[PDB]
RNA sequence: CUCCGGGGAGGCGGCAAAUAUCCUUUGAUCCGGAGAUGUCUGAAUGGGGGAACCCACCUACUUUAAGGUAGGUAUUGCAACAUGAAUACAUAGUGUUGCAAGGCGAACGAGGGGAAGUGAAACAUCUCAGUACCCUUAGGAAAAGAAAUCAAUUGAGAUUCCCUCAGUAGCGGCGAGCGAACGGGGAUCAGCCCAUUAAGUUAUGUGUGUUUUAGUGGAACGCUCUGGGAAGUGCGAACGUAGAGGGUGAUAUUCCCGUACACGAAAGGGCACACAUAAUGAUGACGAGUAGGGCGAGGCACGUGAAACCUUGUCUGAAUAUGGGGGGACCAUCCUCCAAGGCUAAAUACUCCUGACUGACCGAUAGUGAACCAGUACCGUGAGGGAAAGGCGAAAAGAACCCCU
RNA sequence: GAACCCACUGUCGUUGAAAAGCCAGGGGAUGACUUGUGGAUAGGGGUGAAAGGCUAAUCAAGCCUGGUGAUAGCUGGUUCU
RNA sequence: UGAGAAGCAUGCUGGAGGUAUCAGAAGUGCGAAUGCUGACGUGAGUAACGACAAAACGGGUGAAAAACCCGUUCGCCGAAAGACCAAGGGUUCCAGUCCAACGUUAAUCGGGGCUGGGUGAGUCGACCCCUAAGGCGAGGCCGAAAGGCGUAGUCGAUGGGA
């Protein structure tokens, strides 16, 4: 659990109707993080560094899309996301 | 035999021989004069910003071969040569030797 | 394989020859075989593949003569 | 800023090294959450950790 | 009706991938080919 | 990203404009040299596996929970050390440490195997042809090489490559076809050793010479007509150790980049010469299961032929300088050479590559399959097969605004 | 006698809905039965309750690339005055 | 204009190259090869529009409605024309917006174009432990080479294990 790892784990906030609702409602927080990231290394980074306590943390993987633009084919990055259950009440 | 971004020059060819500017700009073998070369944009209206299109007239570059730095004292064209005076490099005048005038 | 372990010798190629003189192709083998040899400085049986010619060899150098020079060549005996 | 890093020591360097980390990642969530206009602090502190990282190397 | 090509990935992968190719000669001879061609694809 | 060198007003790679933010005379972008970093798969080498994935162990440090960093852990061969059966000594076996190897790649080299279509106007000997193809393995070249060689006025003098000799002498169901040598003229030239061991070669380090990887300066033209635009018309000048080439709104030695010429290296590399320190040549000391012979095959231009000479699968088997091999069956005489141990440059073969230059070679159905996002799209389970598609304008100045829809 | 596995008769279809089918009838349907997943056998070879059948819509010797521009006393074609 | 293959002059278009004479070299002349590549005809606005389960009307939107949405009626399947899993496919899933091409007709609709969202596990499955047929295989045996087979082992579900 090295601080570079840790400084890596995380890359930023969801904005989406879902992710929305899920945190005013049910104090849950989602997250982009890292593709090979872990639970516990994700449940350790967001404890150190929002400074909270994690009740449990759900991940899912959605693969990236492929769309013809011009005459070419690209493909896009596959994206992990972290649905983070804080206790009681905070954030 | 360089051209500069605050040279005096003289347009040599083309349909603006015989008129001088300031340069404005040096990029590849292209240059911009001030005040020549003139072409019209017909700029249409931009909804992102707003501010209407219409008419508008800016610069066109030029070959850089088409143009000559003007030298002040005789107000003809000149090419340019390099001479080592002091320990700097320096642009001179081929016609006559004289340093070129920085503007 | 079938290689000889003192002279080296190998199964080689040629021809059958008809009497209307047609060609096929065939091969010659040499006369091996193995055998067990008393080795007294080391007091024990060795054995070794090989030709009759090898035999007669080994009859003429002596046996402990021919284990060096094997050894000698790098082989395991 | 390199011969600024350079004048520094080995303490005081692995010290800016996890200053400047910690202040990349305050960047970058920054910049993910939209309150953010000049992005180019973040193309500056990722060339100050290879130019620290380097000095580290060639220092030990 | 029935045709020739029933689909399966295992037996695709087994039959005709990178190791099945490696574990021969003559498949290091295909790849070698395939190599000096230069296709984009090795294998299946 | 860092250091050194060059350069001196712009720059933030292209498709691909513009925007926005920036960097830069406190030396930017860029060019050359030396470093730093360098995920995963792949000989892949910790075990496994459906390539880019799954699962581990050990040690040192570090964390306080269920971890992090760094290193190590393949096989085979050789050397040392330890240990160790049947079995008493031993040996086999087992283990540790150190060193080396494996894979890829155009052609050329050397070796181990090796066709058929076809021709013969059919076809089996023969030809095709030791070709195509498969396998193993070097080097910048490889192989060969210093006479047990030729010649036949008693002369030449190691190997390799080219021209002749010559389509000759021969071989051949004497068919179709195959096809020398001696001698002569050239290219290049070199010999040295077998146990106290030579020439030579390879590494290491030093010292000289040469070259290479950025670069700097570099001459000299004005009027006039046509024209959208002058480099074109007419008149008169200049430079030339520079009238090569490319660009510029049409055709330029004097407009631009350059060209002849002169100058230039912090650092780094190549080649050559001399020196020094290793290694190697070198398990080899004059050549016995060898020369020769019987049987079966192969190679020699030479198909068993009057068939010498070379290699050997099988069976045998000398003399040893008062000796032995060859001179195309064989004998005698003459001449010539010394096998059964080694090393050796050049002249010769080739081009995946890098730089410069050239063409009575092509100009988009041509030239590479491919001038364009091509071994791609597409086809096939797979090996594999395999396209079409270049051109606005000098400059986007790429059509504000109005009208029908 | 349904499912399931077959394929005896007829009409239609034959530039088809389909490179072997639909409809109406037909046979077996606890067995020498039908079927899924994963394996083995490779070309003068395999497999075959045997038809020269099958071996990727290809079989009296599969497909691909090489020898290869095989050979053809045969057929066609061969460009201005 | 000449006996011919052809030559010469000139109007329009076009917008930068062409080339006498005499020599020299050839990828030097096309109507045919069931020749090769591209473009375009005739048949001809002809056949056909893919199960004979079936449609009708009112309102809405829209440039336009037999086919879209809402509503009221009618008909069809119901051991599959309903609901799930594996294999296979890979974004076809949901929302907004557009109608050139695609959809055997039109389309405002769509599995079509563009933009943005969506897959949450100690208990489900895989991974994991174990092995079948079979594969590979340290040493080993055999073989011109490439290689064949195989011991100890190590993999391999379609089977056993909270």
């Amino acid at each position: 659990m090295n601080n570079e790892r840790i400084y890596q784990v995380l890359k930023g906030p969801v904005f989406s109707e879902k992710a929305q609702v899920l945190g005013d409602t049910a104090g849950v927080q989602v997250f982009k993080v890292d593709i090979n990231a872990t639970k516990l290394e994700i449940k350790k980074a967001v404890e150190k560094l929002f400074g909270v306590e994690v009740v449990k943390v759900n991940t899912t993987i959605t693969k990236g899309k492929t769309k013809r633009f011009g005459r070419t084919l690209g493909r896009r990055s596959d994206v992990k996301k972290a649905y983070v259950t804080l206790k009681a009440g905070q954030d | 035999a360089k051209i500069k971004k605050g040279d005096q020059v003289i347009v040599i060819a083309g349909k603006e021989k015989g008129k001088q500017g300031t340069v404005l700009s040096v990029s590849e073998d292209r240059v911009k004069v001030e005040g020549l070369n003139l072409v019209k944009k017909h700029q249409k209206p931009n909804r992102v910003t707003g501010a209407e299109g219409g008419i508008v007239t800016q610069e066109a570059s030029l070959h850089i071969s088409n143009v000559a730095i003007l030298n002040a004292t005789t107000q003809k064209a000149d090419r340019v040569g390099y001479q080592v005076i002091d320990g700097v490099k320096t642009r001179v005048y081929k016609s006559t030797g004289e340093s070129v005038a920085v503007a | 394989s079938k290689v000889c372990q003192v002279t080296g010798k190998r199964p080689v190629v040629g021809n059958n020859v008809s009497h209307a003189n047609n060609k096929t192709k065939r091969r010659f083998e040499p006369n091996l075989h193995h055998h067990r040899f008393w080795l007294e400085s080391e007091k024990r049986f060795v054995r070794l593949r090989l030709t009759t010619k090898g035999m007669r060899i080994i009859d003429k150098l002596g046996i402990e003569k021919v284990v060096a020079d094997l050894r000698a060549q790098g082989q395991k005996i | 800023k390199t011969k600024d890093l350079r004048e520094k020591s080995v303490e005081e360097l692995k010290a800016l090294l996890d200053e400047q980390q910690l202040n990349q990642f305050r960047l970058r969530m920054a910049k993910a959450t939209g309150q953010l206009g000049k992005s180019h602090e973040v193309q500056v502190a990722r060339k100050t950790i290879a130019r620290i990282k380097t000095l580290l190397t060639e220092k030990q | 009706m029935k045709r020739t090509f029933q689909p399966s990935e295992l037996k695709r992968k087994r039959v005709h991938g990178f190791r099945a190719r490696m574990a021969t000669k003559a498949g290091r001879q295909v790849l070698a080919r395939r190599r000096a061609k230069g296709r984009h694809s090795l294998t299946v």
